[PDB]
């Protein structure tokens, strides 16, 4: 049972780059044993690079695997667009046969404001049952984000949800939605719900806030 | 614990559990008794002692050393290619099958070399070249068991979960070592190989061509000799002797094939050069005649020479033509055994440990099998080694059969 | 040149036997090995088992071993990885992969089977019109939301006006929480665009069987 780790687990960087990318062992793996894959989000993981150096049938020349023992690297001597996916490393060395983390590679473009828009209950839910509370964060760069719920200035966690999209094919912005859940009855006794979205744009975060009628 | 599947086909395949024990079988029938009575011959039958005998008799003993354990070889296949006798007995069969292996290239090295330096330059100390040929021996022993340490330490056996065998020899049990390998086997193939095989044809080269050139002085002494008996005027006749008197003492200089391993101070020796004295003084008998004004009797004189010529050298260089034809089938034979034996097997390795060092696995696997089967062949094309050197050997084949 | 297709998983009850069929094309069957590599939630990939192609040759990791039991039909092409006493951890995107040999691993890999190994019943969508906020339209582009709440199992196809428009749509991928699926869907439009013409949210389930149509309004 030896341990892959994939350093690091998360990178950005911009067309034209030589991008690098390690995978490092507990014990001593060997040359032959190392392959590499490629995984874009929807499709099955395909091989690139077997036996650490060799690659496989279609793969284009600007991939280049170098490194033998514990140290194993994957190396991109210029950076495309199509390059932005997910890369494993594998072993079959000793049983279990182990898996990397997963390099998850990303278009590096200029960093944006989050466009914030915060939305009410819904008239068809308030009357059915529930009430919730939804925020739209759209197109933002890096992914780094974070947002926080407040009912009239108290800090809420409870019924906070929250869901997050990948990079973006066209423009390759980030973006991120906030739901608050309450029901029917405590929902009325409030007033006023804020939210606020920390980036590194800006040190003040973009809050938008509405008032009950 | 589970292998390619390319490996894993050819592990469960006749090649391996049906061709090769056959192959293997018909070795040890042909290269035991025939190495067994060559390595009897050269000790107990042998009362020259040339250093030629001593390296094939090493060449016999690299031979035996391993087809001894054949039973043991033809049986692992026989089962479907598994081992049940032990790491360590693995192991002696993959020493003494790599030390055959390099142990028959330098041997032939060494013999190649030195029956081609008899011819070019023979010196007369045939006790005292006879102790350095075995300390060579010795030394070339004690090399190559020093040189496959890393085959005799390492483990060679591996148990196959799928396959239900413990293979030996043919699946490496530990694939971070193909590094290792890789760089080894291309040491020998270049330092062991290579280089012996270029010290080897060169030396036939040598050998070949001088036993061509004591051919060209019996041809140039043959010829003149037809051209004064033809010859009208003076100047014909006094260039013809010149050029056969030449060719005489060259051929005086270089060693008989009736008397080969007879030292040049022996009595046999003194008799084919006594010979020559006789024949020699002869066309200074014609000289003189010729030197003096008399054509029609230097003409005379050669008729004189064809009478020396028919009974002292027609008896000593009469089998001079038949040493030639050794030496070529030799050289065929040697460079059978380079063509079957030693390239398919030194390149191969090569090429195996380089694929699995750089993908994991090599479709030569076969090849490689075939090769390593086909280079034990060389015990089996080495008593016809014996036969075109040893004298001695040759009556004791003709005897036996 | 070789193609792989896998088909069973859905929904299967904790504790239970599934069967996932893996059909091959292009080469012999036969003459390469066949293995299962299954990917969690988190996109992170697991070693499930390897089949030797000479003959019925298993091996299973630990944590697998003595549950899965992967079955090899070399005459009808199909390969098949059976399951026993399933857990909640099991909940993976099952690959079908051929391991043509040990240092070229899984060269040609399959597509994958959505398993959703849950004891929750078939739950509903329910589709809430989300609109901005009263006499806030005095904006350049006004941003319009959509919520799926309270749905089991995944997926949901969801497309604005039948799938019309596509500029400026954000559609977030639900989160298990609760055993209820939660579904979130953004539309940034000019300010001439709305109110002006109706841009409704299609939400349809296909599990349950369920599709609804939700007007937004700015009331």
């Amino acid at each position: 049972q030896i341990v892959l780790t994939q350093s690091p687990a998360i990178m950005s960087a911009s067309l034209g780059e030589r991008v690098t990318m390690t995978c490092t062992a507990s014990s001593s793996i060997s040359s032959s044993y190392l392959h590499w894959y490629q995984q874009k989000p929807g499709s099955s993981p395909k091989l690139w690079i077997y036996s650490t150096s060799n690659l496989a049938s279609g793969v284009p020349a600007r991939f280049s695997g170098s490194g033998s023992g514990t140290s194993y690297s994957l190396t991109i001597s210029s950076m495309e667009a199509e390059d932005a996916a997910t890369y494993y490393c594998h072993q079959f060395h000793r049983s279990p046969y182990t898996f990397g983390g997963g390099t998850k590679l990303e278009i590096k473009r200029a960093d944006a404001a989050p466009t914030v828009s915060i939305f009410p209950p819904s008239s068809e839910q308030l009357t059915s049952g529930g009430a919730s509370v939804v925020c739209f964060l759209n197109n933002f760069y890096p992914k780094d984000i974070n947002v926080k719920w407040k009912i009239d200035g108290s800090e809420r966690q409870n019924g906070v949800l929250n869901s997050w999209t990948d990079q973006d094919s066209k423009d390759s912005t980030y973006s991120m939605s906030s739901t608050l859940t309450l029901t029917k009855d405590e929902y009325e006794r409030h007033n006023s719900y804020t939210c606020e979205a920390t980036h590194k744009t800006s040190t003040s975060p973009i809050v938008k806030s509405f008032n009950r009628n | 614990f589970s292998v390619d599947e390319f490996s894993a086909s050819v592990l469960t395949g006749k090649l391996t559990t049906v061709f090769l024990p056959i192959v293997y079988t018909i070795v040890f029938v042909v290269a035991l008794p025939s190495n067994g009575m060559a390595l009897w011959v050269f000790l107990f039958r042998t009362k020259k002692k040339a250093p030629a005998v001593i390296y094939m008799a090493n060449l016999a003993l690299a031979d035996l050393l391993s087809v001894i354990w054949f039973p043991l070889k033809i049986a692992y296949h026989i089962h479907g290619n598994n081992w049940i006798y032990g790491e360590a007995l693995c192991n002696v069969l993959i020493g003494f099958f790599y030390a055959n292996m390099y142990c028959s290239i330098l041997f032939l090295t060494c013999l190649s070399v030195q029956r081609a330096w008899e011819i070019v330059n023979p010196m007369g100390h045939s006790r005292k070249k006879a102790n350095i040929a075995i300390g060579i021996s010795l030394a070339i022993w004690l090399l190559i068991l020093l040189v496959t340490i890393p085959l005799y330490v390492v483990k060679q056996t591996i148990f196959i979960p799928a396959l239900q065998i413990t293979t030996c020899h043919d699946v490496l049990p530990e694939q971070l070592l193909v590094g290792d390998m890789f760089n080894y086997f291309l040491s020998l193939a270049i330092g062991v190989f290579l280089f012996p095989a270029f010290l080897t044809a060169s030396a036939y080269v040598l050998m070949i061509r001088a036993l061509a050139d004591l051919e060209d002085n019996w041809e140039t002494l043959n010829d003149n000799l037809k051209v004064i008996e033809k010859a009208d005027n003076a100047a014909q006749v006094k260039d013809a002797l010149t050029k056969m008197r030449a060719a005489a003492l060259d051929a005086q200089k270089a060693t008989p094939p009736k008397l080969e391993d007879k030292s040049p101070d022996s009595p046999e020796m003194k008799d084919f050069r006594h010979g020559f004295d006789i024949l020699v003084g002869q066309i200074d008998d014609a000289l003189k005649l010729a030197n003096e004004g008399k054509v029609k009797e230097a003409q005379a004189a050669a008729e004189q020479l064809k009478t020396t010529r028919n009974a002292y050298i027609q008896k000593y260089l009469e089998n001079s033509e038949k040493k030639r034809k050794r030496a070529i089938k030799l050289a065929v034979t040697v460079a059978a055994m380079y063509l079957i034996c030693f390239t398919p097997s030194n390149l191969l390795l090569v090429v195996h440990y380089f694929l699995i060092k750089s993908q994991g696995q090599s479709h030569v696997y076969a090849l490689y099998i075939v090769a390593l089967c086909l280079s034990t062949l060389n015990s089996c094309i080495d008593p016809f080694v014996y036969y075109f050197v040893s004298h001695d050997f040759r009556d004791h084949a003709k005897n036996a059969l | 040149e070789v193609i792989l297709v896998e088909s069973g998983g859905g929904l299967v009850k904790p504790g239970g036997s599934l069967k996932l069929s893996c059909a091959a094309s292009g080469f012999t069957f036969s003459s390469y090995a066949m293995s299962w590599v299954r990917q969690t939630p988190e996109k992170r990939l697991e070693w499930v088992a390897t089949i030797s192609g000479i003959g019925s040759y298993t091996y299973y990791p630990d944590s697998v071993k003595g549950r899965f039991t992967i079955s090899r039909d070399n005459a009808k092409n199909t390969l098949y990885l059976q399951m026993s006493s399933l857990r909640s951890e099991d909940t993976a995107m099952y690959y079908c992969s051929r391991q043509d040999y040990y240092g070229s691993s899984y060269d040609y890999w399959g597509q994958g089977t959505t398993l959703t190994v849950s004891s929750a019943k078939t739950t509903a969508p329910s589709v809430y019109p989300l609109a901005p906020v009263c006499g806030d339209t005095t904006g350049s582009s006004v941003t319009l939301g959509c919520l799926v709440k309270g749905y089991f199992p995944e997926p949901v196809t969801l497309t604005w006006n039948s799938g019309s428009l596509s500029s400026g749509v954000h559609t977030f991928p639900a989160v298990l929480q609760s055993d209820l699926y939660t579904l979130s869907s953004s539309v940034t439009v000019t300010s001439s665009t709305w109110p002006s013409q109706s841009i409704t949210c299609n939400v349809a389930h296909p599990a349950s069987s369920t599709k609804v149509d939700k007007k937004i309004e700015p009331r």
